[PDB]
C-alpha cells in the first residue's frame, strides 16, 4: 500500500 | 588608468583595443571579489561583444571571451547584461574557432551564461550550443579542454524545471565516453551531468542505460574520492528507480557488494542515506533482486543500521527492509526475521515521521502473515512472529498507535490488533 519504488524527491 | 582603458577599448587600433581589454580582463581576473559591476558602468560590454566577431585577430577574441566570462560569473543581473548584448549566439559560433584558447573560453562563457539559471540554460540550448560544442570533442582533445566541456555539458543538464530530454539526448553518447576518463574532475562533471539526465520517468533511464555507463557507474562507486562518489552513487541510485529490467543492469555489475562497501566503510552520514535509499529500490524488485541483496550480505549490516545509525539513514534502512517483506518470498522474509529485524522494525513505531510509521507497521504486517502461515502449516497454537512482536516491545507500541491522529497509522494499527491480536 504504501510500500514500493521511489523516484528522487 | 581607466580613463586610458575606456578609450583604449573606444579606439581604432588594435594594440590599444588589445592592451585595453587585457587590463579589464586581469582587473576581472582577481581572486578576490572583482569589480563586475563597475567594468559594466564603464560601458565596455557591447565594446567587447564587437571584439569577438574579429576573427582576424584570436588574441583580442581571446581576451575579450575572457573578460565577459568573467563579467557572466557574477550575479543575475551581470549575466543578463551579456546576454542582452547578444553574446550568447556569438559564443555558439566561437565554439568553430581555429584558436583552440577561445574555443574553450567560448565553452565556459557558455557554462556560465547556463549555469545561473533554467531560463539561461533553455536560451544557450535554443542557440544550439550543444552540437557544435560536442563536435570539436574527439581522440586528440587536450584535457583542458575535456575538463571545460565536461562542467558546461553539467550546466546544460542541470536545474529545476529539468531541460527537454530530447534538448540533451545528443551529451549521452558523449557522457558514456567521458566517465572513463581517470581525470577527478571530469569524472565528478560527468556523474553530476548523468545524475540529471537519470533522475525522471522511466524512458529516461532506458536512455542512459542504452548508452552503457551502467558498468562504468558501478566501478565509481569505488572511487576513493568523494567528489566523484557521491553524483555517480545518486546515478546509480536514480537507475534503480526504474522497472526491474532496468533495475537489473546496475545488479549484473556487482553493484551490491560495492554498495554494502559504503555501509561498512567510515563515509560521511548522507553518503550511506544514499546507499540505503539505492537499496531500498533494489528491494522494491522481484523476488530474485532481494535474493541479491540477501546474498552479497546486506541484510545484516542494514539492521544494524536501522536499530543504531543516525535517522536519516535508519528511515532509509527501514525502507529497504519492508520493502524487502512486501515482493520477498516467505522464507526471504524467515531470513530477514533471523537477522533480527523485527526489534529495530518495532522501535520506530514512536518516531515523530508518520510515513516511517506507517512504513514499519506494513514491513510488521508482512512479517505476521508469514508467521501466520506457518502457524497453519505446522498446525501451532501460536504465531512465532506475533510473540517476537510481544517480546521487542512492539504490540504495546501498536496498541498505543490506536491513540493516534494520523488516519493511516489508525487504520493500519487496528488491522493488525484485530488480525494477531483479538
Amino acid at each position: 500500500s504504501v510500500l514500493g519504488k521511489r523516484k528522487r524527491h | 588608468s581607466l580613463p586610458a582603458m575606456i578609450g583604449g577599448v573606444y579606439s581604432d587600433d588594435n594594440n590599444l583595443q588589445l592592451e585595453a581589454t587585457t587590463q579589464f580582463r586581469k582587473l576581472l581576473s582577481i581572486e578576490r571579489s572583482p569589480p563586475i559591476e563597475e567594468v559594466i558602468q564603464s560601458g565596455v560590454v557591447p565594446r567587447f561583444v564587437q571584439f569577438l566577431t574579429r576573427e582576424d585577430f584570436p588574441q583580442l577574441q581571446f581576451e575579450a571571451a575572457w573578460a565577459l566570462t568573467n563579467i557572466a560569473s557574477g550575479t543575475s543581473e551581470n549575466t543578463k547584461v551579456v546576454i542582452d548584448h547578444g553574446a550568447v549566439p556569438i559564443f555558439v559560433k566561437l565554439l568553430g574557432s581555429s584558436s583552440d584558447d577561445v574555443r574553450e573560453q567560448a565553452v565556459w562563457a557558455l557554462g556560465n551564461v547556463a549555469g545561473d539559471s533554467p531560463k539561461c540554460r533553455d536560451l544557450v540550448l535554443a542557440n544550439g550550443a550543444l552540437l557544435p560544442l560536442l563536435a570539436q570533442l574527439n581522440e586528440h582533445t587536450k584535457l583542458s579542454m575535456l575538463r571545460n566541456a565536461t562542467w558546461t555539458l553539467s550546466n546544460f543538464c542541470r536545474g529545476k524545471p529539468q531541460p527537454s530530454f530530447e534538448q540533451t539526448r545528443p551529451a549521452l553518447p558523449a557522457l558514456a565516453r567521458l566517465i572513463h576518463s581517470n581525470d577527478e574532475e571530469v569524472l565528478t562533471d560527468a556523474c553530476w551531468a548523468l545524475s540529471y539526465l537519470s533522475d525522471g520517468t522511466n524512458d529516461k533511464i532506458q536512455a542512459v542505460i542504452e548508452a552503457g555507463v551502467c558498468p562504468r557507474l558501478v566501478e565509481l562507486l569505488l572511487h576513493p574520492s568523494p567528489s566523484v562518489l557521491i553524483p555517480a552513487l545518486r546515478t546509480v541510485g536514480n537507475i534503480v528507480t526504474g522497472d526491474d529490467a532496468q533495475t537489473q543492469c546496475i545488479i549484473d555489475h556487482q553493484a551490491l557488494p560495492c554498495l554494502l562497501s559504503l555501509l561498512t566503510q567510515n563515509l560521511k552520514k548522507s553518503i550511506k542515506k544514499e546507499a540505503c535509499w539505492t537499496i531500498s529500490n533494489i528491494t522494491a524488485g522481484n523476488k530474485d533482486q532481494i535474493q541479491a541483496v540477501i546474498n552479497a550480505g546486506i541484510i545484516g549490516p542494514l539492521v544494524n543500521l536501522l536499530q543504531t545509525a543516525e535517522f536519516d539513514i535508519k528511515k532509509e534502512a527501514a525502507w529497504a527492509i519492508s520493502n524487502a517483506t512486501s515482493g520477498g518470498s516467505h522464507d526471504q522474509i524467515k531470513y530477514l526475521v533471523s537477522e533480527g529485524c523485527i526489534k529495530p522494525l518495532c522501535d520506530l513505531l514512536i518516531c515523530p515521521d508518520i510515513r516511517i510509521v506507517t512504513v514499519c507497521l506494513e514491513g510488521l504486517e508482512n512479517i505476521l502473515k508469514v508467521g501466520e502461515t506457518d502457524k497453519t502449516l505446522a498446525a501451532g497454537d501460536v504465531n512465532v512472529f506475533s510473540q517476537m512482536i510481544d517480546e521487542a516491545e512492539g504490540l504495546e507500541k501498536i496498541e498505543n498507535l490506536q491513540s493516534h491522529d494520523n488516519n493511516e497509522i489508525y487504520e493500519k494499527a487496528v488491522k493488525i490488533l484485530e488480525a494477531y491480536w483479538m
